């Protein structure tokens, strides 16, 4: 309408200097455009989707710029696009890789309950039978089965779909938890189931997590103290809230009388 | 309200209208040999009858041949 | 217009307040719709409030003034209804300003009998807002005055100068002053 | 023609008995009884209308009614009108109007006199002095009467009626809030109101008017409520959000507020449902499992069976989640019977466990609890098989073998036992000792109770927890006979 838009947008740009100045002037001429999904008309239907657009791969450059306060609010100004009460607004071919980098983001931030009930929305069979829309519930369900060989042998069974860095961003970001679950160690772990389930020959993990844990590294042993060690209590101290609880009783027994 | 029981119940009413008295009279067929035996008993008689439905129901008559060769 | 939007929390957590502004206006319809999902923001709005960097302090102090009461007490709605300094807000009907008016009166007549027993020392500060949106929705009862309350919020707000610009528009004069000792005979 | 001929005018002079004599006694039971201090006596007619409601629920009304029976639609209260003073003349009338339509017969119609029921409530309801009370104790009975039959172009008529009762009450009100025993009343008349057209509303339309207003009308009752008919009006709000909301940051936890005295009898149960369903997609474990059980235990009243087949089958859905599957053991009644006919063969195929079988025995006969939509929590209990599985495993020895019951478990290598073993290590909810000495795995397997184990601290929360209730019980058997002595 007011410009073409068209030049650098679908340019593969590498330099996201140059997309600020064209985002924050996408800023500045939708800034009177009213962000708001407005039903008035109903023929802004056009630059309110291409609004949508140009929010959707400037989020894609958002995370290709890795800006995780930038990322929760183009996905939290996109979802007002994307749910709105017409459903005369047509599906992006993109709308679900989006979404499914949205439920990447869920999984990242450990925000998984809110997945769990977003869960719902998700299948209504747009297309069902593409991989990607059943991607990331089963890499989920797989996580629900904590199973990592299945997903480290499904790295390369995604397509050439160029969002397999962003897995290894998740991978990346599920290690802590993995291998802090696998260094639980309730008794002791030994060393030589680490060498499978800990990740490869570069010491990365006994290095930062000497670090991380702070705790004795044995001879070729993983070692774990301070497990069931705790003393029990003197009574005393329940004792006295045991009186309290007298006191209450003599209260709730007979306070009005 | 006791008012949203009446789609629950047109469900219900579906749901009847599904099968009309096939599982009344093929379920009552089980309801005959279950019918007051105490349904709990019934649990759990359901609970290993279901569990060797499937295989080694009897199998007292087989522990005989699992004496020589167990 | 929305339910469920977030982008409002996150155009709301952001700077050059050009786009706070209108945001914080569409904010405004849909605070009745949701309240609570502002519950989340209100820290920000706080934030955006307690400095003098942002140049509309009754623009925060609104919101959070209706969300507070929404949410929690009164008094921490009542701080920022009289906490947003000049507001240019004319009488309505609705729920939200006859609450904030009705709380501000009752807190308003609290401190009167708070200080009303302490004619001198330790006397505590009053802010001129509240006396003027006490007196201004009181002398718009005072029009006319309804032959009634103008002596009795005049006895309720234990303040001097009240009730003598009652007396000076007031019909059947010996009827004023028997109505007036009546009340306070009673009390 | 003399089969239904002569037993045509026989049947119908039946209902007409007992629905005026119900009018005149509800009716001039509530006004002749609140009358003179509607302030003092409340509540006395709350269990009344409720249970006249659920008494004429089931009526088998009009079936033939649609035939020369319709004298009843024109005809109305017309009690004490036009002057509210010098009403014997009037008294007289009463027996006058009822006895013109029986001499000889009526000109009667069902479709045609509906939008002029405005003419009374523009001038006089009834008296021009009990008009709120009056207003609704006319209008709001005969409504679901005339808008029965919600199908056949009566959700236009419904509209209709919807207007009205916008209308004359609850637009605002006519006075804001009546603060009396119809305010009261009003709260949860307005509500089943509501209720009523919310069928009309989901019928066509969604979420978009009236409810959005609703959280504006509920919170224009001041704050200063017991909250009851607010709490009922919190329910259509979450049942509209059942279907579709899946947003947490408003109404999940945010909603919650000072938890009021919201009683009813019904509204702990049905209430406690709706949270509980909401809340049960988070799969929550302790207490939705306790809670929205005890909230099957609830409702006694009317029927036990009918509604409770849905937080019963919710219940055992959510609980054959946690290894332990309790059946339906202690209830019979043959519609949750018909409602687990198909989930029987599954949720026993829920303990032993088998993968490939039972993958297919789901979705083999899965008609109606996979055409309940999207799957979720049956594509949980896919992969929730062999946790359940394993947890019974917990239930059964300790060592882990890798044949015996690595091949026991469908799952033969000496990484992935460990490694999914190890995943059940991570909940937290068993008792397990890791140790390689050969490379087996042990453990330690003790579900000893407290029973010698540190008694004290254990049932310490018990005995406090436990008197607390049976103590707040002996509250609840002081109280009430303040209730009892109160009038005498």
């Amino acid at each position: 309408m007011y410009e073409q838009l068209k030049g650098e947008w679908n340019r593969k740009s590498p330099n996201l200097s140059k997309c600020g100045e064209e985002l924050g002037r996408l800023k500045l001429v939708l800034l009177e455009l009213n962000f708001l999904p407005t039903t008035g008309t109903k023929l802004t239907k056009q630059q309110l989707i291409l609004a949508r657009d140009i929010l959707e791969i400037g989020a894609q450059w958002s995370i290709l710029r890795k800006d995780i306060p930038s990322f929760e609010r183009y996905m939290a100004q996109l979802k007002c696009y994307y749910f709105d009460y017409k459903e005369q607004l047509p599906e992006s071919a993109y709308m679900h890789q989006l979404l499914g980098l949205n439920l990447l983001f869920l999984l990242s931030q450990n925000r998984v309950a809110e997945f769990h009930t977003e869960l719902e929305r998700l299948p209504a069979k747009d297309i069902q039978t593409n991989v990607y829309i059943k991607h990331p519930v089963s890499l989920e369900q797989y996580l629900m089965e904590g199973s990592y060989n299945k997903v480290f042998l499904a790295k390369g069974n995604i397509p050439a779909e160029s969002y397999t860095f962003f897995i290894d961003i998740l991978l990346d970001t599920i290690r802590d938890e993995i291998a802090g679950c696998i260094e639980k160690a309730y008794e002791k772990i030994l060393f030589t189931e680490a060498t499978r389930i800990l990740f490869f020959n570069t010491p990365k993990k006994m290095t930062d997590y000497a670090k991380k844990r702070g705790w004795v590294l044995g001879p070729n042993n993983y070692y774990s103290f301070a497990s069931q060690q705790q003393k029990p209590e003197d009574t005393t101290i329940p004792s006295t809230e045991l009186a309290k609880q007298v006191i209450e009783y003599a209260r709730q027994l007979e306070m009005i009388v | 309200m006791s008012e949203k029981k009446q789609p629950v119940d047109l469900g219900l009413l579906e749901e009847d209208d599904e099968f009309e008295e096939f599982p009344a009279e093929d379920w009552a067929g089980l309801d005959e040999d279950e019918d007051a035996h105490v349904w709990e008993d019934n649990w759990d008689d359901d609970n290993v009858e279901d569990d060797f439905s499937n295989q080694l129901r009897a199998e007292l008559e087989k522990h005989g041949y699992k004496m020589e060769t167990s | 217009m929305i339910t469920s939007a977030a982008g409002i929390i996150s155009l709301l957590d952001e700077d050059e307040p050009q786009l706070k502004e209108f945001a914080l206006h569409k904010l405004n319809a849909v605070v009745n719709d949701f309240w609570a999902e502002i519950s989340e923001s209100v820290d920000k709005i706080e934030v955006l409030y307690e400095d003098e960097g942002f140049r509309s302090r009754q623009f925060a102090a609104l919101v959070a003034s209706k969300v507070f009461y929404h949410l929690g007490a009164f008094e921490e709605s009542l701080n920022y209804a009289l906490g947003a300094g000049d507001l240019f807000n004319v009488n309505d009907n609705s729920e939200y300003v006859e609450t904030i008016i009705a709380k501000c009166i009752d807190h308003y007549t609290k401190q009167c009998v708070e200080n009303a027993d302490l004619p001198e020392g330790e006397k505590k500060p009053i802010d001129q807002r509240l006396e003027g949106i006490v007196n201004k929705m009181f002398q718009r009862c005072l029009d006319d005055h309804k032959y009634k309350q103008a002596i009795g919020i005049a006895l309720e707000t234990r303040r001097l100068d009240v009730f003598e610009k009652t007396i000076l528009e007031s019909n059947d004069v010996p009827g004023m002053l028997a109505y007036s000792l009546k009340l306070c005979m009673s009390l | 023609p003399p089969g239904g001929g002569e037993q045509e005018p026989p049947p119908p002079p039946a209902p007409q008995d007992v629905e005026m004599k119900e009018e005149a006694a509800t009716g001039g039971g509530s006004t002749g009884e609140a009358d003179g201090k509607t302030a003092a006596a409340a509540a006395e007619h709350s269990q009344r209308e409720l249970d006249t409601v659920t008494l004429e629920d089931i009526k088998e009304h009009v079936k033939q009614l649609e035939k020369a029976v319709s004298g009843k639609e024109p005809r109305f209260v017309l009690r004490a009108l036009r002057m509210l003073p010098s009403t014997s003349r009037r008294l007289n009338h009463y027996v006058l109007y009822k006895a013109v339509q029986g001499f000889f017969t009526s000109n009667n119609a069902t479709r045609d006199f509906l939008l002029p029921f405005l003419e009374e409530p523009m001038d006089t309801e009834a008296d021009l002095q009990f008009r709120p009370r009056t207003g609704k104790a006319a209008s709001t009975p005969l409504l679901p009467e005339v808008e029965a039959y919600l199908q056949l172009l009566v959700v236009i008529f419904m509209m209709n009626s919807k207007r009205y009762k916008e209308a004359q009450k609850i637009s605002d009100d006519l006075m804001q809030k009546i603060s009396t025993q119809n305010r009261r009343a009003l709260d949860l008349v307005a509500a089943k109101c509501y209720y009523y057209h919310a069928r009309v509303y989901e019928f066509l339309d969604k979420l978009d008017v009236v409810r959005s207003f609703l959280h504006a009308r509920l919170r224009t009752a001041t704050l200063r409520h017991d909250a009851d008919g607010q709490a009922t009006l919190l329910n259509l709000l979450l049942r509209n959000y059942l279907h579709y909301s899946l947003y947490d940051q408003a109404e999940k936890l945010v909603s919650k507020s000072v938890f009021p005295e919201q009683a009813n009898n019904n509204e702990w149960a049905r209430y406690l449902y709706y949270t509980g369903r909401i809340k049960a997609i988070q799969l929550e474990y302790s207490e939705a499992r306790r809670t929205m059980t005890n909230a099957l235990r609830k409702a006694p009243q009317h029927t036990a069976v009918g509604f409770k087949q849905t937080v019963h089958k919710l219940l055992i859905v959510v609980e054959l989640l946690l290894g332990e599957i309790p059946d339906r053991l202690q209830f019979r009644q043959p519609s949750l019977k018909r409602s687990l006919m198909p989930y029987f063969l599954l949720t026993q195929a829920v303990r032993t466990g088998n993968l490939a079988k039972f993958n297919q025995v789901l979705d083999q006969f899965g008609e109606k609890f996979q055409a309940d939509g999207t799957y979720t929590l049956i594509i949980r209990l896919r992969h929730n098989v062999i946790k359940t599985g394993v947890r019974m495993i917990s239930l059964s020895y300790s060592r882990i073998s890798l044949a015996d019951i690595a091949q026991k478990l469908q799952l033969d290598s000496p990484e992935d036992a460990e490694f999914i073993v190890a995943k059940a290590i991570r909940d937290g909810v068993i008792e397990a000792s890791i140790n390689h000495e050969k490379g087996y795995v042990q453990s330690k397997e003790m579900i000893d109770i407290y029973s010698t184990r540190e008694p004290q601290l254990a049932f310490h929360q018990r005995i406090s927890f436990c008197l607390d209730i049976h103590n707040m019980s002996v509250k609840a058997m002081r109280f009430p006979p303040k209730s009892y002595n109160k009038d005498l």
